[PDB]
Parts: C-alpha cells; structure tokens; sequence
C-alpha cells in the first residue's frame, strides 16, 4: 500500500519525517519495502487557464489559447483538451522527466505552440499519458509555477498484513501512530443536510452477501476537476484523478479502508437491488471490459418497471454506464460491507484485483458505513457543491464487538515483561478500546474497525507492540523435560551418522527434487507413481518420485554433458512415495574405477560398489549379503537384492543395458535401500587367548551354484568353533569337470576356554565334507596345510 | 552373467575406540545441557594439579592420588595464557587442574566439560589402571547452587539409563569442594547402584587461587562474586558397564579382535 | 489457517492426488484429509504435541514445497528449520533469548537480533526477526516466530 | 536439596571455546569412516626403543616408573603402533591392518599427533590375485582424507 507522507501527516501532524515514520511503522508491524520522493516539477511548468480551444482545420489537433499570466498559444491533440479547465503548461525551455528533450517553442500544423500542455506521464506524476492533467480553472493565479501548489512528496511502499485490514486506510494507520503517543486529527465531516425523501428505493435481495448496505443521496452536483491537493494526494497513492465525485470516493476509500461508489441516478431507475446475478447477465465494467456474470456474483443492480439490470460488480468494480461524469447531477452513494468469500471468488472468477476487492476480501469495518457516508457526502458538498439528504437507505444491523477479558498480569507473564497495569490500560484505550472493571481481569471491548482483536492474547500483542518489542527482556528457559521427550532425537541422529559415514567412506552426497516425470516410470521400468500433482510446475515434474536411483542416473548424465567426470561415486538420502512415505538411500558408481593413475590395472564396476557397501555395513556393524534376484531396471546378469541383517531392504546391480542405451550412458552400477537400517545391539564377545587352528580346503561346485549358498553351507556345518572362513581363490577349469569351479576357503577354528585338539578340528572339516557332498559338492582339497 | 553373491573388493573399514565412543556420548549428554568441551595437557605442573586445587604437600589428601613424577630439561609447559609456567612436572592425576586453567583464561558464567587421559601410579588388574580417562564438569556463575549440581547429574542419569534411572548423593571429601559429595546412579537393568563420581561446590580457596594467578598475570579478578559446582567421573568404569567389557585392561591392549567389536556402536 | 482465508495465500500449495496412499498420523493412526506437499515444517509441531507432553524443546528441519517460479533467490523446493518450546511459564522473553543465542552462535559476539511485529495465524504475539551480520554489515531477515496461538493448543488437545 | 537446572547467557569469551575439541573429533570420525581402525596406546615409552626405532632420546623421564619398559614419555606415535602390529600378529594372524591413533606426544613441548599404519596383502578381489597395497595404498587413503578435509596434500622426498 502506498503511504504518501504529507497525506498521512494530515491525520498525524507531528510526524518527524518519512525516515522516522518508516521506523515507527516497523515497530507497529508494518514493513516499508521502499521510500520515494516523487513530484519534481521544474520552474518552467506553470498553471494555465484554457480560455478557448480551436480545432485546426484538417487535423485532429486543437489550438489552445491559454491565459498563463500573458496569453500564450499551444497545440494539443488530447481529446480532453477543452475550454474552461486549468492545465499544466510547460513553457519553452523546460526540462521534463518523461521526455528528456528540453521543451521548446515549435511550429505544428501552422501555429506556434509556445511550449505544451501536459499529461500525467509527461509531468511525471502518473503513468497516464492519454490526456491532459485537468485542474480547476481557478486553482491558481495564471502563470504561477505549479511547484508552488504541488510540492514534491515522499511515498512509503507499506506492507499491510491480512490481520490489519483497518490499516488499508490511512486513518487506520494514523490511529496506530496515535497509540504510540502522536496527536490524532480526524477529519470532521461538516454536513448541511436537508430532510426530504430519497427519489429511489433499496432492496437487498441477498443479505448473506451484503450484511450491511447503505445508500446516500446527493444531488445538484457540479462535476469538475478535483482541487490540486486531492489530485496530488491521489497520484501519490497510485490512483488517477477523474473528477470531483469519483475522486472523493477514492480518497475516502484510501482514508478509511472503505470502498464506495457513486452511481449516476439517471441509470438507477426506481431503486438499487443488491442481488445475485442471473446466469448470462452481461455487464460492461468500468475498465471498458464487456463481461458475462456468474450466478454466484453479487451484483448492484437497478430496476425500472418489470426490468432488472446490473449496474456494478459488487465490491469489485462499478459499471461503465453509470460512472459519474460531467453531466451527472445526482447520485446514489454505495457504502457497504460485503461477504469476504463472495468477493474473493468473484474477483478470481473474473481475473480482477482492485483496490475495492482487496479491501473487502481482507475485511471492512462492519459498522463503518454510516460514518464513511458522512465523510464522503461532506466532501461532495464541499467540492461538488452537493445538496445532501438527511436520511440514508440502510439494510442490515451488525452487532458491536464483544468484550474480551484482559489481565495485565497475564500480558506481563506471557511476554516476560513487567509493564505497570496503568500503562497497559492506557494503551488499549488509545487504540480505541473500551476498558471496564477494576482488575485483576478487565472487560476490554475493541473498536469495530479491529477485526483482529478477539482474544486476550490479541490484546497482549497490542500492549507489546505499542510498548515496543525491544522493551521485552532477553531470557533463557530452565526445566526438566517431560519423560516422553527422552531419546526423541535418536531417529534423526541415526540417519545423520549414516550420511556422515557415507561421506567418509568415499560417497558424494547429492540432493534431487522430490518430483518425478511420469514418463520415467516407462523409461526406467518402474511401476507407475501413486501420488500425482494437481498443480505441477511442468509435466516433467507432475508426479512424486518412487525411487531414488532414476534421479541419480539423470544427474550422472547431466554431469557428463556439462563437465566430463571420468568417475563418480554418489549417494543421496530422500523421501520416496509409494503406498506410504518412506526414506531411501541410493548410491551410484561409474567410471574406470580405483587404481594407480599412471598404471592401468583397476578395480571397478559391480564388485567395487559391493566393496564399498561391505565396508559401510562393516562400519555400521551390520550383516550385509547380496543374493541374486531380477529387477526390471537392472542388468539380468548383474542383479541382486540386498539383505541387511537377514532382511531384504533393497537391491544392487548394473543399470539395465537397454535403459543405459536409451539414456546414452556407459555401464552404471547402483543400489537403493529402505531406511532406517536394521539395528543390531552389541553383544561383546570376549576374545580367546589361546591359539586358533588353521585349515584349508577347496570345494568342487558347478558354475551355476552361487558363492553364497556354498559359503553358507561350509559355515553352517563348520561347527560352533569356527572363527573365520574366507574365499581366497575362485577357480574353474581343468582338471575340474568343466562347468564346475573350486572355492578356496581359508578356515580358522578356536576355543574360548582352551586350545583345540586335532581330533576336534579333523572332525569339524569332516562334518563339512559330509554335507558338502550331501549337496553334490566335491573336495578338490582336504585337511590342506 | 556375474555371480552377485561373490565377495567384493576388500576396501578397508575403520572404527572408533570404545573410550572415544563413551567419551563422545558423555560429551553429547552434556552439550545438550549447554556444556562445552575443552582439553588440558597430560603433563602438568604440581601447581595446577595440586596447589591451586587446595591440595598441599604432605597433606593427607595428597594420598588420594598416587603421582607419576617426571624429569628432564628442555621441556616447555605453557600456562593458560600461553605463558611459561614452572613447578615440579608430573602426569596429571585427574582432569581437575584444567578447571583452574580455564578459569584464569575466561570469565563467568560458563559451563565446561573436560575429558582427558589421566595417570596414577597403580597396579594394573581387572578393574584398575594406571592410565585411564576422566570427564570433569565445571559450571560457575552468579547464583549457581548445589541444587543445580544435583540437577545436572539427574540429567546425566536419565540420559544414560532411561526414565527409571535415579541418582544418589552422599557427603564425601575433596580439598577443592565444600560441600563435597559422591554420587551414584541407579541402573535398572543391572539392578544396582553405580558409584559414578565426585562433585560439590567449588571451594573458596580455588576461586582465590584463580584470581591470584590472574592478578599475577595482569588480569582483573573474575570469581569474587560467583559460585559453582564441579564433578568428575571415570570413563572406563562407565564404558565397561555400558559395553559389557570384562577387563579394564583391554582398552590399552590394542587387540583388534577387541577393538573391531565396536565398529557398529554408532 | 482456514480455507478461503487471506492468510492461506501466504503459502502457494502443491495439491496431490492418487488412491492407495496411507498417511499416518502422530500416533500411527490412519489420518485423512486432502493431501498436499507441506508448505512449511509447522504442521510437525502439531504432530509432536499430540504425541508428547510438555515441557519440551524441539527443532524440526525439513524439506518444504511452494508452487513458485525458480529464480536466483527463489525455490519451489527448499528447507526450513522449525523450533518449538512449550511449558509452564514460557514467555516471549525466552523466544528472544533463543534467537539472541542463535545469532551469537552464528555471527559472533558482535552480532545482534531485531524483532518486529508480523502476522502468522499460529502465533500471537507474532514476529519477524533479523540478525546483524557484522561482516556483510547488514540486517538479515531470518524468520518468523511468536507465542503459540491459543487455538493451536486447542486443536492439539481436541485431536 | 531440591533438583534444579541453571539458566544464563554465557560470558562472551566462552564462545566457540569448543571448536578445537570438535575439530579433532571430526578428524577421528572421518578416519574411522575412510577405513582406519582407531587404537589407544600407553603414553609411556621404553627408553631402549629410542635406539630400536632410531629416535632422538626422550626428553621427559619418570622418576617412579611402573617398570623400566615404561620409564619414559613417548616422543612418537608410530613405534607403539608398530608394536601392536607385532602383538596382533602373534596372538591372532591378521592378514592386513589399517590402523590409526591420535595421541599426546612429548618433546620440547606437549603436542598432539596422528599416526597411521598400513600392512598386509592389500585391497582387491578375495578370489582374484591383483592387488593395491604398500606405500601407494596408504598415500591413496591419505589423499582421500585431505580431499575429504578440503586440504592440499603433497608428499616430497
Ligand atoms: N470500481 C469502483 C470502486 C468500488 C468498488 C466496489 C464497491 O462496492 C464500491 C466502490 C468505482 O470505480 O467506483
Ligand atoms: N578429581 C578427583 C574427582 C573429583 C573431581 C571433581 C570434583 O569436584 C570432586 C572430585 C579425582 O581425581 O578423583
Ligand atoms: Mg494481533
């Protein structure tokens, strides 16, 4: 909201300056996005009176005869240029913002234009450039520098949060400054009304949408340009003056957050009807836009005989037809309170956001209409020489606000402050609250304009901000937390350790958007995503990821196109969505591998990843096994599931060749698990002091049989005294029955209490050869040294 | 095709020492309470290890610490403010001297915890070491009371043994505190009271030693109008009970079969 | 934060769809309601409170989502850190103390904090805070805060 | 005596006071994650090892040692690491070993050292034979450590 310093100053006369005002509004809860000086007007620009307008034959231009101290002549093409108005004359030699081309005397279509009349845009007061500024013909003595009646202004760009709709009115802001201690000057609406009937009726057919609706009656109007002070005020606030009546309604709206509209009675007919719009019903709004109304749109309509017609889109924008113009003599003034939700939907429905809708959506003083009617009618009387009727047409009777219990002791207790009770009461009073009782708990009933004051807490914020948030001392709380709050951070801590170990093991963390491209369910061969977005950022991000690896594969690609990494060991931890929201851990391996930079031999692919992973779980103290299993997105020959501590928690393998190809990618290896990982408690095993028995033996097995099954068998039967068991050599070929292979196992036995008898070891290996063959496996070596 | 159940590259997998784990847990427990961890030197001056802590020579109280006395020229022992400190050198018999060093170097209020290797001339058995670790605590400031010391240890217990844990305080003697106290925590699983450490309100003479050394260094007094509590607890005893380690001697044994058993432990 | 409440606009929401999804409440129950991507970590303070008892101090980091246009200083996907301290006698003086400590911890002894009233449907008083960054010589608007709103505690105990 | 907890803003000179301790802790943790096994060794030294391991004589000695084998204060960290390697080879027969220890050393001034030990066949496929080991395996792990720590690591002759 634009806050023109000198305008606000009219309500708060003692304001020190815009800078101090910015400070004061900040502590009140309003942040200024920017301060700006706005109306520099050179001395060359003077006030002039248009004595006569003479169209130049053969052109669409006019020769203006201006009284500017001395009679001067200027040529204009502005449609509004006409006799009887005052204008902004830029004398030859003037430096104008808009043009940057020094103004001069020049010949246009046969006449010497001694300078030129200005539009808001040329003078630099507004963006409007389609017509001349129109001033009262007597605003100033002809020829006086406009500066002298139009001084520069400083405007603050104020943020007005949804809770302070009363602040959408300059007087609302004034009251806050008042609570701080500044003197307040409320405009007195001096009205000289006359008792007589209003020549029209009011019929509110939809009280839901128009809870409180009033109509003022002003006639004998003399529509003309607004005084300079008003045009200056309106322009500073971002609005464009139009004329007497229209400006007055905009001025009051900006003054007290109360949108209002003057309807020319010529079009009202018998009366105003606040009703819902009938389907199809058309309306040419003020913006010149021809619209089609929806049955949910609240409408301000008129009726004549057996006909009802729309006059304006209620609380959003008046109709173009009944707009008040120069020939208007009488109006019906609309000052109402509309249902916020209705205004909200209508506004969206038609793509409109106006000074009016904005205020009605945020809320209007439920009992501010009548006072607003007097302010406006008073101004109309003063500026449009309006005769005003004593009575109003009113429908609806809102109830005043209720009392709120308030305890100075609680305010101080909640804030941690010690403001003396009297200061608290006084503040609430300065904000217009009524305070009753004598404590310790008072009856505080707020002003109707404060929709944000309903609870005691609300009142304590009032005391706090008027006292100043900086007066609240600093402190630290001390307490023994309730029992059920213990160890509550274990889960979070667990995952953090995991990430840290990964980064230390050699993995590079990566963050990827939670979004997924529905089409990738296809590309990466994955079941379709369960959750989809109703309002995606793009179709590429229309779903919620189900896996972590697809994104990891895509970043591998993007990293290969921007830079050309030779290798890459990545990891990412993230939330996945399928049936339930769950946390996954995915890793990606890629590149030549590990080895000597100058040499050539290297470790890579599947077994490099299975290597790092074995370390991870060794580091984590958890059992890690990888059995063979097929996965749509994995190479059938390089694919297996992961078994941490005995339970299936994910997979590991090479990215399917077909997938790799469609993505133009070299072989890629990866895995994905579900968190939190199984947890294995410590079971310290005191190490035996005595020596351990060493024994070797190879196992003859068919090439198909997986390593795991063998190792499981060898161990399973190796006995309760087995210490180690490691594969130190895989061999398949002659002299072994082709399609067969031998598994060189390094065994070690040991006994906690004493040393082992060769009888027990021999037996051990024997118990092994037993089932080892019972399964169909040979023994290339036995009792091997 | 490839056997996926085949062992992968034998990349090494590290691990942390039991004491590092226990100390880390203790340090975390207290960080949550606002304590910061700082360390002191293993080789100390008798001044900091004893004199500054109200422990005279040929004082019966000296016997509560069997000391390793050192020798050798060319060694530079730096005081709290980097200065060249003097006095008979020894291996600190406890972390307590560090609370004197910290105080000359800082100003109250504060909360510190100082873990550290300590040395006592003793015979190494199943539950005794000549080289072990302690965790000292020190909270100084206006209004600090014994009620706060008890609160600290209550939190230590809860954090270590769960909601069904309890603490117990009994008077005990230390030249550097008055009141002095020993505290035990209830261990619901083992169903028994564990004597954890000593503690009390920092002794008047300790604050006096601190401010004297400060003045002797040009610093202004800082502990005239404050009080504080201090505690000290043995780590090995706790680590043992917490990991089920039977012989205190394993810690410095260096046996991998032993160390390796704590890779999982966070 | 009602529907068709002006305050709803302070959060551009990603609304989701799809059957078969199970959203579990604070006590593992099957919660219902229109699904969306959380526009902030705040909902977590409601979940925690139904599941625990005061007094306590929690901090909840988290990925959040807003329907917005991605530029140099704006994201549709970012992170927030929520704080919540509840208990008998907890006052705004403590909130300020917390943030004072945050600043000191983040920018050193010469750092300072600043509080100004601001609006949030879930707090009253409401406030925005900025911390002085001595090096960059400027105030950084860090976050919002305030005293938990009465209606929030009410929602918690009703659930 | 009731139970209570203190509340106060700590004096300024107490800020970040824990950085040093935290720094070393991170170091240990990264080492354990990179693949190094932590080890704790007595601060004592055998005066005779100054000879065996070719080291300048120990500066601090014990007036009341536990035994002459522990009569001095260690000056290096590696000698003890080498001795545990030996003891581990006599009790159990480790094939490999990547160790690390952080500890206080004494010489001129008390200082903190970080020592590491590599030993064994090396890294590679258990069933295969090609392997990475010795000097360049250690220089490998070390390069990672400093890459991880974000520090320049060079090794001149
Ligand atoms: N657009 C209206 C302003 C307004 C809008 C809605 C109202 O209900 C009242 C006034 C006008 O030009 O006057
Ligand atoms: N320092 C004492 C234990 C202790 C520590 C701190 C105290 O406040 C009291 C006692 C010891 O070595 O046993
Ligand atoms: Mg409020």
């Amino acid at each position: 909201m634009r806050v023109p310093f000198s305008w606000l100053k009219a309500y708060v006369p003692e304001l020190e300056s815009p800078e101090v005002l910015e400070e004061r509004l900040a502590g009140l809860g309003f942040e200024t996005d920017r301060i700006e000086r706005v109306f520099p007007i050179p001395r060359g620009v003077v006030f002039a009176r248009v004595l006569e307008a003479h169209p130049i034959p053969g052109t669409r231009l006019k020769r203006l005869v201006l009284d500017a101290g001395r009679t001067v002549e200027v040529v204009s093409g502005a449609e509004n240029a006409r006799k009887g108005i005052g204008v902004a004359l830029a004398l030859p030699g003037t430096e104008l913002p808009g043009l940057g081309q020094k103004v001069g005397e020049r010949v246009i279509q046969g006449v010497r234009s001694f300078g030129m009349a200005l539009s808001p845009r040329e003078l630099g007061v507004g963006e409007y450039g389609g017509g001349l500024l129109e001033f009262p013909e007597d605003a100033l003595p002809p020829g006086t520098p406009l500066s002298e009646a139009w001084p520069e202004e400083v405007v603050l760009d104020l943020e007005v949060t949804p809770n302070r709709p009363d602040a959408l009115g300059l007087l609302g802001l004034a009251r806050d400054l008042h609570a701080l201690g500044y003197a307040l000057v409320e405009p007195e609406a001096a009205l000289k009304a006359e008792a007589l009937p209003l020549p029209f009726a009011l019929k509110v057919e939809d009280p839901e949408g128009a809870p409180h609706f009033t109509l003022g009656y002003a006639f004998g109007l003399r529509v003309a340009p607004s005084p300079l002070w008003m045009q200056r005020a309106l322009f500073a606030a971002g609005m464009r003056p139009i004329n007497n009546v229209v400006d007055v309604t905009n001025y009051v709206m900006l003054e007290r957050a109360q949108p209002m509209h003057a309807f020319d009675l010529r079009f009202v007919g018998e009366g105003i009807a606040v009703r819902r719009a009938r389907e199809g019903e058309r309306l040419k709004t003020l913006d010149g836009v021809e619209r089609t109304l929806h049955p949910e749109d609240l409408v301000i309509a008129g009726w004549r005989g057996e006909e009802s017609f729309p006059l304006g889109l209620a609380g959003v924008m008046g109709g173009a037809e009944s707009e008040v113009r120069e020939d208007t003599e009488a109006i019906a003034l609309e000052v109402a309170c509309f249902d916020p939700v209705s205004i909200r939907k209508t506004a969206r429905r038609h793509g409109l956001r106006t000074e009016a809708s904005h205020r009605f959506e945020r809320g209007v003083d439920p009992l501010g209409q009548v006072p607003a009617q007097r302010r406006a009618l008073s101004l109309l009387q003063a500026l449009a020489g309006a005769r005003v009727a004593e009575a109003l047409l009113e429908a609806g009777s809102p109830k005043p606000p209720e009392a709120i219990p308030f305890r100075p002791e609680y305010a101080n207790r909640l804030l941690g402050t010690s403001y003396p009770e009297a200061e608290q009461i006084a503040i609430l009073k300065r904000l217009g609250c009524r305070v009753e009782g004598e404590g310790p708990t008072y009856r505080v009933t707020p002003p109707s304009h404060r929709l944000d004051l309903r609870l005691e807490e609300d009142l304590v914020e009032e005391v706090a901000r008027i006292q100043g948030y900086e007066t609240i001392p600093l402190a630290l709380p001390a307490f023994f937390p309730a029992p059920d709050n213990r160890g509550v951070e274990a889960p979070y801590r667990k995952e953090q350790r995991l990430r840290e170990v990964l980064s230390g093991l050699g993995f590079q963390e990566v963050y990827t958007y939670s979004f997924m491209d529905p089409e990738d369910a296809r590309r990466f061969r994955l079941d379709p995503p369960r959750l989809l977005l109703l309002n995606p950022l793009a179709p590429e991000k229309a779903a919620l990821r189900t896996h972590l690896f697809p994104g990891l594969v895509r970043v591998l690609k993007e990293n290969l196109d921007l830079d050309r990494p030779e290798r890459a060991l990545l990891f990412e931890v993230g939330r996945v969505f399928r049936e339930r929201e769950e946390t996954h851990l995915a890793g990606l391996l890629f590149g030549e591998g590990v080895g000597l930079p100058w040499a050539k031999e290297r470790l890579s692919g599947y077994f490099l990843l299975k290597g790092y992973l074995e370390a991870l779980f060794a580091r984590l103290g958890l059992a890690f096994r990888v059995e063979a299993q097929a996965f749509p997105f994995l190479h059938p020959g390089v694919s297996g599931r992961v078994l941490v501590e005995g339970e299936e928690v994910g997979f590991l393998g090479a990215l399917h060749p077909e997938i790799a190809q469609e993505l133009e990618l070299p072989p890629v290896h990866l895995f994905e698990l579900r968190l939190p990982l199984p947890d294995k408690p410590l079971a310290f095993q005191d190490p035996s002091r005595h020596p351990a028995a060493f024994r070797d033996l190879a196992v003859v097995v068919p090439a198909p049989t997986p390593y795991g099954e063998v190792e499981a068998l060898v161990r399973e039967a190796a006995g309760p005294y087995l210490e180690s068991l490691a594969l130190f050599d895989l061999y398949q070929g002659p002299p072994l029955p082709e399609g067969h292979k031998s598994l060189a196992f390094h065994l070690r036995f040991r006994h906690p209490k004493r040393t082992l008898r060769d009888e027990e070891v021999e037996e051990a290996v024997s118990r092994v050869a037993e089932a080892l063959r019972a399964r169909g496996f040979g023994l290339r070596g036995l009792d091997t040294p | 095709r490839v056997d996926v159940s085949l062992p992968g590259a034998s990349l090494f997998s590290g691990g942390l020492h039991p004491i590092t784990l226990m100390e880390r847990e203790l340090v975390e427990i207290f960080r949550a309470l606002g304590y910061q961890a700082v360390e002191g030197p293993e080789v100390e001056s008798e001044f900091f290890n004893f004199d500054a802590l109200n422990i005279p020579e040929h004082h019966p109280a000296r016997d509560m610490w069997d000391t390793f006395w050192l020798t050798g020229e060319g060694f530079r022992l730096e005081g709290p403010l980097g200065e060249e400190v003097e006095g008979r050198l020894l291996l600190r018999t406890h972390t307590s001297p560090m609370q004197v060093r910290y105080m000359v170097a800082h100003t109250p209020p504060f909360r510190i915890v100082v873990p550290g290797r300590v040395f006592r001339f003793e015979q190494t058995d199943a539950t005794h070491e000549a080289v072990f670790h302690q965790l000292e605590g020190l909270v100084v400031g206006e209004g600090i009371a014994m009620a706060h010391l008890k609160g600290a240890i209550y939190e230590l217990a809860q954090a270590l043994f769960g909601p069904d844990s309890k603490v117990r305080f009994q008077p005990v003697y230390f030249p550097f505190v008055e009141p002095g106290a020993q505290f035990a925590v209830w261990w619901p699983e083992g169903g028994k009271w564990l004597e954890l450490g000593g503690a009390g309100m920092v002794h008047p003479k300790v604050f006096q030693a601190v401010d004297a050394y400060r003045e002797r260094l040009g610093l202004p007094p800082a502990y005239r109008g404050v009080t504080g509590f201090a505690f000290g607890l043995g780590v090995e005893r706790l680590a043992m009970l917490r990991y089920g380690i039977p012989d205190i001697r394993y810690f410095f044994g260096g046996r991998l079969k032993f160390l390796e058993q704590f890779k999982g432990v966070l």
